């Protein structure tokens, strides 16, 4: 069934599972044409496929050439996502194939289900959580690799850097989702909070700064304050 | 014109013959139905005055034998049987007519309803869906489940409709995932018509039989099956023109005949709104669309 607040700890048991988020697969700029009509220009996108227990991220870059000469691209985007996810699963050894795939948007269920018919024992699940994975292109290194790509390309990251060396998956996922939630609601402020101090650097093989434990506590409090501030502003509360 | 005599009527029962029905009282001198039109299948069905649960009945074709009804007080139901002694059977039928203890199949001459509802229904195909090869007629009731229902428990009592499943390997060619799911033409025309049903008539026959079982017995799995076969056609971009025109006629008479009070449970809102208004074939069911809008605009 659906994933919600109640069965939230299942993300961190030892059943292999992947989140799939398609929000950044088909990305466009909207502009005016010489004649004053509106047109879109696609830019590169990505499928964000993430093991929430281990941090392993499978970032499938979607090159604009995928769209060439195709109609109804927003619909096609869902099927391309499902195709790529299915191929990822086929590429993985049996003992690494997920037992579940949780799609962040219900519109991916039928596309993935159809693409996964060869894997009847992999369960395709929706979620009621309002996960902030669209904000993944707010992570500078992920955005840079997507925008520089010249061809379809799969790039592998650990989205938790080395945090699991010191904290649990549950805590790591909570940190990740707080950071991304903050980046979604107010990117400029979120990013200011993360880089303000130039003595805290990002390792070449990491996505986030090498905060100490105490500095992560200050950071997380700053991110929480940001999110609450923006809420009051949005709703005048 | 053929006859189905009844040995007696021991329990109060509503008797249906095709789209007609009569109330018969406990131990009323009722002894059968006459003037049944040769050339079509027919269904005789029952609903006991005491158990408005379990409607049941028998599909038959009088060209295939002499059939009669006899109440069984052990099993507590009106049973169809075959009389193999043609002479003994003409003798019963004549004596009962002479005493005028038989109702007349009450067909209006202008009325093609039953033909229109059963055009492609063929007794030999019914007997493959309802498998009971020692009888030439077929029992169906309210509670019988279909093979597909059984997959998601007694196989002897199952409705062996053709399994249709839009998210199956059968339905979806590898490498044409998105195409085949959005445009079911290959599932309809290659897999189902050319492969399994062999022709559109057998397909329409199963579709009409499923409808009639849902209507007459409130058989839920038949209703699922009827909607599935409709949807498969409406969700195919490439359908022979002769099948669309015939489908419009089939559906029109099914919608026309359905009891108004049952439109809630018998008509799947999603399917019908998708077939009439979203599907490739939205524009191809003009009579069915017109009757649906004028009779059940709520559902839409």
């Amino acid at each position: 069934g659906a994933m919600n607040s109640s069965n939230y700890a299942e993300l961190f048991n030892n059943d292999i599972k992947l989140f799939v988020d398609d929000t950044n697969v088909y990305r466009v700029t909207v502009h005016k044409t010489f004649e004053g009509n509106v047109a879109t220009k696609a830019i590169n996108g990505c499928i964000f496929t993430l093991n929430p227990k281990t941090g392993h991220l499978f970032l499938k870059i979607i090159h604009t050439s995928v769209w060439a000469g195709q109609k109804r691209l927003s619909q096609l985007a869902k099927w391309k996502t499902a195709e790529e996810v299915s191929a990822l699963v086929r590429s993985l050894p049996k003992e690494e194939q997920p037992k579940q795939i949780i799609v962040t948007r219900k519109a991916m269920l039928d596309p993935l289900e159809v693409h996964m018919l060869d894997f009847p024992n992999i369960a395709i699940r929706p979620t009621e959580l309002r996960l902030p994975f669209s904000a993944a292109m707010s992570i500078d290194k992920l955005s840079d690799v997507v925008m520089k790509a010249t061809e379809p390309q799969m790039v592998l990251f650990n989205i938790y850097d080395d945090w699991l060396d010191r904290i649990s998956s549950y805590t790591a996922f909570s940190r990740l989702t707080l950071l991304l939630r903050a980046l979604k609601t107010n990117e400029e402020s979120a990013k200011m909070i993360l880089l303000s101090d130039p003595t805290i650097t990002i390792k070449s093989y990491h996505l986030w700064p090498s905060f100490t434990d105490e500095q992560w506590i200050t950071i997380e409090s700053q991110m929480r304050d940001l999110i609450l501030t923006e809420y009051g502003r949005k709703y005048n509360v | 014109m053929n006859t189905v005599p009844f040995t007696s009527a021991p329990i109060e029962v509503t008797i249906g013959i095709d789209q007609y029905s009569f109330n018969v009282k406990e131990n009323q001198p009722f002894h059968g139905i006459k003037d049944i039109p040769i050339g079509h299948v027919h269904v005789i069905h029952f609903q006991h005055a005491d158990n408005s649960s379990m409607r049941y009945g028998y599909w038959f074709d009088c060209r295939m034998g002499n059939f009669y009804i006899q109440y069984d007080p052990k099993d507590g139901l009106y049973k169809m049987m075959e009389e193999r002694d043609g002479a003994k059977f003409e003798n019963i039928v004549h004596n009962f007519k002479e005493r005028q203890m038989m109702v007349s199949y009450p067909k209006i001459d202008e009325d093609d309803t039953w033909y229109n509802l059963t055009e492609f229904v063929q007794m030999d195909k019914i007997r493959k869906i309802v498998r009971k090869d020692e009888n030439q007629f077929s029992y169906v009731d309210s509670s019988m489940t279909t093979v597909q229902e059984n997959e998601l428990s007694d196989p002897a009592h199952s409705l062996n409709y053709t399994v249709i499943n839009f998210k199956s390997r059968e339905a979806i060619r590898p490498g044409h995932e998105m195409e085949d799911f959005l445009d079911k033409s290959y599932y309809l025309n290659t897999v189902m018509l050319q492969g399994i049903f062999k022709n559109s008539s057998n397909y329409f026959g199963e579709l009409q039989f499923a409808f009639l079982n849902a209507m007459f017995f409130g058989n839920y799995g038949s209703s699922l099956q009827w909607h599935a076969m409709i949807e498969l056609i409406c969700s195919s971009a490439t359908v022979p023109k002769h099948m669309l025109d015939k489908l419009d006629e089939i559906l029109y008479y099914q919608i026309k005949t359905l009891p108004e009070q049952y439109s809630d449970i018998l008509l799947n809102e999603r399917v019908w709104n998708i077939c009439l208004y979203s599907s490739f074939q939205k524009n191809s069911l003009h009579n069915t669309e017109k009757i649906m809008e004028n009779k059940y605009p709520e559902l839409l």
